[PDB]
């Protein structure tokens, strides 16, 4: 009983001789996993915030900064 | 005893018009799935039954952003054919946190595909494990 | 049976002389790909074939602006050696959106890398996910 072939950062499992492998991640998506599927970047309007750390393909999720696009200033999910 | 299943949103928020295939939610997590009665197809997001019976099916979707609609709506489809429908009027153009729950009971036949399908395209759904979930319970024998 | 790959541009607008290294388009978003037959190098923009075979390779590049050249061109290269070449004369100093498609069949050996290489000019490319793409079909084996 061996371990399922782990994936690299910015790459998600490709399940289907079995052609099970690892495919890269789409443009607005990332993967900090070995068996984690590819997921979308953190939302600026879903959190009401701005982007301090612009997101990338691997071990790189979007990190939000402040939230004043009307004028929201609170710690986790901020509001008016 | 009876077999139950409770799928969950695996974490990140999705855009229906881009991250989905025909508005069908597919990012599920088999947390307490009974293997004797249910089988989930990950790429499609279909909850397939294995035993002919009476099933109580529940679901919840968290919609937080809409464009071009005035209302968000979804169907609980039984073989790409509607059974239940949950619709909620939401403010268009802005963030509105709303969980939308629907549940019902119906007789099912084996190898039947159940899915959660959004009727509109421009929707932002938060696939959280606590706000978005999809479940089914075999209550018993089909009359 | 057949193994395919389709890559799309990631939205942004590339200026080739300032955004690319040697004209090679690198920001490819994979939408369909067999990782057993294909491999994607993001920093280099290469599409490696991992097995021997007969490949149908295609590409499309959306050029929207040109400076002092009026000659927008690119090549589908294999191991830096050209195979296909798409040329397009455009009015200079004016935004003119126009997609540029080329495709062809060739025999490839395992580990050969394929890329989309722009000519060294002040060209502007709109890397939209629907106007700028790069793909391939492994039709079958490469005989003898």
């Amino acid at each position: 009983c061996q371990e399922c072939p782990p994936c690299g950062p910015g790459e998600e499992p490709y399940l289907s001789d079995e052609d099970y492998g690892c495919v890269p991640c789409p443009a607005e998506k990332f993967s900090k996993g070995g068996y984690q599927i590819c997921r979308r970047h953190k939302d600026c309007e879903g959190f009401f915030r701005a982007t301090v750390l612009t997101p990338g393909d691997m071990e790189n999720d979007a990190e939000c900064g402040p939230c004043l696009p009307p004028r929201n200033i609170y710690g986790m999910v901020c509001y008016s | 005893q009876p077999a139950v299943v409770h799928l969950q949103g695996q974490g990140s928020a999705i855009q229906v018009k881009n991250d989905l295939s025909g508005g069908v939610l597919n990012d599920w997590s088999r947390i307490t799935m009974n293997p004797k009665v249910f089988k989930l197809h990950p790429r499609s997001g279909e909850l397939e039954v294995l035993v002919d019976g009476t099933y109580f099916i529940y679901s919840q979707v968290e919609v937080y952003y809409i464009n071009f609609t005035d209302f968000a709506s979804y169907e609980v489809v039984v073989d790409e054919k509607p059974f239940l429908q949950c619709t909620r009027s939401i403010e268009t153009g802005k963030t509105n946190y709303n969980t939308c729950y629907t549940a019902g009971v119906c007789l099912l036949k084996a190898r039947q595909k159940i899915a959660v399908k959004m009727v509109h395209a421009d929707i932002s759904i938060n696939m959280s494990k606590h706000t978005t979930f999809f479940g089914a319970i075999r209550l018993g024998e089909a009359p």
